[PDB]
DNA sequence: ACTCATGATGCACAAGTGGTTGCGCGTGTTC
DNA sequence: GCAACCACTTGTGCATCATGAGTGATGA
């Protein structure tokens, strides 16, 4: 019931007998497969044929990700290459009762305060910009952060005011994160309940659960603590990649996702973000070898 | 398809490489592949401001009696229409 | 449109699902980005991987292959399959270059309603089988009988090739084989499935929600690849091994025929206008929210009061 | 009548000159120009015998999947099959 | 073995297969590194001379002894239009090595009889709605003549132009009008591209048969079967068009290479001259 | 009844008015375009527009050959372009009595393999510029038949016997080892075809085989521009160095 | 007068090596 | 560790020039 999301960066990954061979700069280790739940393959990454056949022969999901999962560039297989996420996605999504009662859920995840059951999609898209509008405007207030509405250009990532530019590198970096663990556990990301017809549309679902709470202040803080001249996008993407260090995000995004897909408490799977070097500790009584 | 020719000179190493994921290169700077009218013009749009301070000349199936077409930008040997007949011209020094 | 940089494409920029090379192997090398190309180094050179006109790329014993090489071929489309002895060992993908999730929306709908489940995999029978008639035929008498003319077609195809084949299945679930006969029918059904996975991700399906096969994530490759495993790969694989004589490659002639029979069947495009007949879509901004009485609803819009 | 393209360098002048009689020369050393198998494989044959100590590489249509096939002699850059696809090969120093 | 600037004619494309012509004024053809090289005073321009049918040297080309050589080589003919209509012709030697098209044009030629069949032939291609089998020869002069003056008339009428009541003569037809300018950049074209066809299928250009006394005849009779389907419109439609200060003759080239491409003009003089002389 | 042929060499021709201009080495020639006739171009020259503009304003045949006639290279059109030989020709080969009386008429008339052909060669190209010059067409040929220059082949195998045969055999006997012996032969060739009465004897054949009656007959004229100065300064031909 | 071959002669550009920085490519509750 | 940028050498080949030698491509 626990799943493990390793994340390996400037690295070369082989194999020897059954376990992965992790040639950091710090040293080799020598984590055995079947521990590995999820491979983030970070930058810098060179990974081997026989590394990529163990992993795939134990379950393992590689997905190619960025500096601590800021962006999605690619993925394999699903975790135990289990499908029951997706088929739960599939049938919640197919019909109007079930997608009608996720997208309250999730709205209800947005709303802590308020009780949505009752409202409909028009009132709770209502409540949504209601709600955004004022974290913008308290997020202002709070970090001296000039704020008059949300102007940016899809296709002109340069022409814009900071905090937009902050707030589309740190959603984007989200809506990485996002895919990646969507990716790991075997969602699609096309199948969304309020956002529809888009290749990422469930990305963008899960991710506006944590905007709100995430994204939006880094974006403030990013904002406010910036020079003019400055790579605005690069220092929201390594803030947001430093907030993702932790891994208590992910894992509080694997729980939100299994509570929203409605699966049972007892058939849940915990996300353990491991880290190789700072979990040396931990990861010694498992099995996994050191060298330096 | 039609088959496209691409060829660049002093032109960043980054668009040398580039190419190479649409179009092979047969020899330094010298690139051919098979596209229709919008890969093409899509591609020969990257090339424009990809090229830099570089030059880039472009020869394409067309409806001529000779058989193609030229496109140029900031090349040595510019194109010149001999009445609806495209001939590569080469200025002298 | 937008800024354009290297390594970086559009969904248009790049050659249609359809219009692409099949597949390219590669083994014994080390996939490499540099300069913003997809570069194969072996050991006396390099080469440079034309990843905008691949579907996928076909990864063997001893390659190497880079994060940056892997971000690469996902942003070209090309799909990734780590295609070992034994069969696929492995598969990957990018983001799908189809912004349009219908044709993953019809999918689900079909596969999550049991009639409708019942009559795709019924569509996917009779596809196969056009001759015979399934309009009475339940799942698991489905399976039963794809399975017993597989495995008649198998043995037929030993006989007049004359191979001795030991009524065995190709099953991408841990086949192992040491005869020419077996290396062939691995290296077409590698090359199938490859193809049948880039085609998948590229237009948006999930691979997943499958029809005939369940219980993994390749479950719907495994359903649009049987389509025509029987149909080229097997008679293929059969005749490669009929002519290999001794001291030859098997995988290198094996594949080179499979290319030659994708080519002359036309598979690419057949594959694509088959997964449009089989989710019942029509000949016809992707985004948007949801909604109960007005269906679709315009995004990026912020709902005051 | 496919497209065809032709690349020289450290080649005779004559040989330079000579191509342009058939295929116009868009920049230093590549020609590209429209004829059928049979013009094609002449000016191959005459390419083989006037370079002498020099290097060429052609590009023609073909019926693959990329569309083309290659012929060089004595070219720097070989060409090598994959699966029946040709895709260039550049040899390492 | 293979001589740089010396090609076989199996190494050439066919007469059908390559461009119409090309037009140089006010440069000079020459010939370094064996190549076809049209030197101009910002720079030089080098053609495919495999691939043009016939050249066309408008004035101020100095074209020198070893450009000639290597023009003939390639089998691109060479016609010097000047003002006021074609004013010499040049070709090197066929690039057909069979006299059969040659021995059968001379054997119906000689013959009276069989001239006047060909000259019926062609008015019938000509003009196919009309019977001429019980038609002369002086009276095929003058009916040529008579519908040709009503084809000028009835385009001039069409595209609203003063024309002057005349036809198009190969021999001193001078005019600053934008019509004369047109018609013979049109008519010039269209003569160098039957002397190039001409020349290229071992033809005698000489042995014509509505037209006769010189060795130019040949050429204009296969070009009447042209003349006013093609050319004569091409340059009434120019003129109509023009507008101030544009170059009449590079535009009335321009429409007049349309019209050949559109109507496969090459292609179909080849047939033609297949057929008129009885080849099966 | 003159058709001068005048061969220019190593020389630049432009047009002054009505009269064409030659500047060779030695010096500039004014030449008036009427009695022009022939103009051999042979290497070395740089023919203008406007110059062959007024030269086809006096049925001036323009050929460009090789030193002194030995290649054939490209011609434009015939004497005053006049076709009446060219008709003559098609007519007497056309019917089998006069092509048969025309080949008895030939047949009354008439390292060293290599010498051979080239002296054959250089007799083919002079052949054929003076065809291409009267305006005989170079296929319709006699005894030869069927090839682009049988009517070339057939008036060549008058002259093969007693000059290209002496020529061929001169420079086989007197070749030394290692040395072009093609080349040797076409310059003893053009050294033969200097003087002009072989052009002279070519021509006034090329009359008689098709029976052209002696009145309406031309004489042609191996005229030189700097060797004959004084048979052409009475003609009006300006000179200038 | 032309054209080609040849010998210097210089020059633009490409490929390699060497550290140095960064981990990258930025919309989806904005009219 | 990987990949791009960058400095910097090193080098291959192309284009110009000046000189000298040929007039050329050689089958009934």
């Amino acid at each position: 019931d626990r799943a493990t999301f390793i994340y390996i960066e400037h690295a070369k990954i082989n194999r020897v007998d059954s376990a992965v061979t992790v040639a950091e700069a710090k040293g080799v280790v020598r984590i055995p497969a079947a521990m590995i739940g999820v491979l983030l393959l970070g930058p810098g990454t060179d990974i081997s044929h026989r590394a990529v056949e163990l992993l795939g022969d134990t379950g393992t999901a590689l997905v190619w990700v960025g500096e601590q999962g800021v962006r999605y560039y690619a993925s394999g297989r699903a975790l135990a290459r289990s499908t029951r996420f997706l088929v739960k996605q599939a049938e919640l999504v197919t019909n109007e009762r079930s997608r009608l009662r996720v997208a309250r859920r999730m709205y209800q995840m947005r709303f802590p305060t308020e009780d949505v059951s009752k409202l409909t999609m028009q009132q709770l898209r209502s409540h949504e910009g209601a709600r955004v509008r004022r974290k913008y405007r308290e997020l202002s207030k709070k970090y001296n952060v000039p704020w008059k509405k949300r102007v940016y250009n899809p296709d002109d990532f340069a022409g814009g005011d900071p905090i937009n530019q902050a707030l589309s590198a740190a959603h984007v970096a989200l809506y990485g994160l996002v895919h990646s663990v969507v990716a790991a556990l075997g969602l699609s990301p096309g199948l969304g309940f309020v956002h529809t017809g888009h290749d990422r549309s469930f990305i963008y679902d899960v991710a506006d659960l944590y905007k709100a709470e995430i994204t939006v202040p880094i974006a403030f803080a990013v904002a406010a603590e910036a020079e003019e001249g400055q790579d605005i996008g690069q220092l929201a993407r390594l803030r947001t990649r430093d907030a993702f260090v932790d891994g208590k995000i992910l894992k509080r995004m694997v729980k939100d996702l299994q509570t929203l897909l409605e699966i049972p408490e007892e058939g849940q799977i915990e996300a353990e973000p491991l880290s190789l070097w700072d979990d040396k500790e931990k990861l010694v009584p498992y099995g996994v070898n050191y060298s330096e | 398809m039609p088959m496209t020719v691409i060829t660049l000179k002093n032109v960043p190493q980054s668009l040398r490489g580039d190419l190479t994921r649409w179009m092979q290169e047969i020899a330094t700077g010298v690139y051919v592949g098979n596209f229709n009218s919008r890969i093409r013009e899509y591609l020969w749009r990257r090339v424009q401001e990809t090229m830099g301070a570089g030059e880039a000349s472009m020869c394409f199936a067309a409806r001529n009696e000779l058989g193609y077409d030229f496109l140029t930008e900031n090349a040595s040997r510019s194109v010149i229409d001999y009445d609806g007949l495209p001939l590569i011209f080469i200025p002298k020094e």
